[PDB]
């Protein structure tokens, strides 16, 4: 849709929108992100080399004060999906991982 | 007059203020339907050890995009053009296992 | 060289060549492509897996 | 913020900053690095092939 492009035009623009800089306001307050890991398989466990393999969902939420927007002005939108690598996100990572995989896999809306 | 020229002008109007990273469709409402469909290359592998399967397939995907239509003949009968897929939006379709 | 740096900035200007597109004349035309393989050398072939690697 | 969104846009400024040059001043003066190796984990040592695996 016309509106739906507008307001991702609107909200990712660079000039008005720094992806690299974190969303807090105030000065010096804190962001909060909750963490709720969902697990899908166990896919193994190598009691050799001591490795355990998961496939696991982990749901991360938090607030972003620069992506907001008034849904009358948006033809009453009230969600949009956001690629995640154009926005702010917290660098959570599983620490304690083996071969160095600090990461996620697919990096999804 | 050329097909290159046409297609140069074509390719040129159609990203002209075309968005990626939204839904296309024309209403909100409208659904955007994904003909999806599987076709193997080989079976690489059962792995029973690991309880694993290695497969080569092609994942055949369609769908209708609302902002990348042309009359063929305002563009010396252009009817199909071949553009790189991350040019465009595509569906998120995953393996979930 | 002068001559030559000007020569390929002219081919390759983004300008007026795009490399998204086939080189087809008269319409419907088709590209003619000649193809040739030359065996440098047959690395290995492992019959357990059933691969051949060639170079 | 507003004040760290300037802040960066300010330090990087391409127009008075580029990382190809080294920070010297002073003629020949010379950059001092300090170097500080924190292991995380041994992960390996595979006697066969003499490679130690650190993090
Ligand atoms: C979108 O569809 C809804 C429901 O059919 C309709 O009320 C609305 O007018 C449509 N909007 C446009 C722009 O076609
Ligand atoms: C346009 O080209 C197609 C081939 O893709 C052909 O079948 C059709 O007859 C052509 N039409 C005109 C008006 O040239
Ligand atoms: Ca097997």
């Amino acid at each position: 849709t016309d509106t739906e492009e507008r307001l991702v035009e609107h909200l990712l623009d660079p000039s008005r929108y720094n992806k690299l800089i974190r969303p807090a306001t105030n000065g010096s307050e804190l962001v909060t992100v909750q963490l709720m890991v969902s697990l899908a398989q166990l896919i193994s466990v190598h009691e050799r080399e001591q490795i355990m393999t998961t496939n696991v969902w982990l749901t991360q939420e938090w607030e972003d004060y620069r992506l907001t927007w008034k849904p009358e002005e948006f033809d009453n939108m009230k969600k949009v999906r956001l690629p995640s690598k154009h926005i702010w996100l917290p660098d959570v990572v599983l620490y304690n991982n083996a071969d160095g995989m600090y990461e996620v896999s697919f990096y999804s809306n | 007059e050329t097909r290159a020229h046409a297609e140069e002008r074509l390719l040129k109007k159609l990203f002209s203020g075309y968005n990626k990273w939204s839904r296309p469709v024309a209403n909100i409402s409208d659904v955007v339907l994904v003909r999806f469909g599987l076709s193997i290359a080989q079976l690489i592998d059962v792995d029973e050890k690991n309880q694993m399967m290695t497969t080569n397939v092609w994942v055949k995907q369609e769908w209708h995009d609302y902002k990348l239509r042309w009359d063929p003949a305002d563009y010396e009968n252009v009817t199909s053009i071949r553009i790189p897929s991350e040019l465009i939006w595509r569906p998120d379709i995953v393996l979930y296992n």
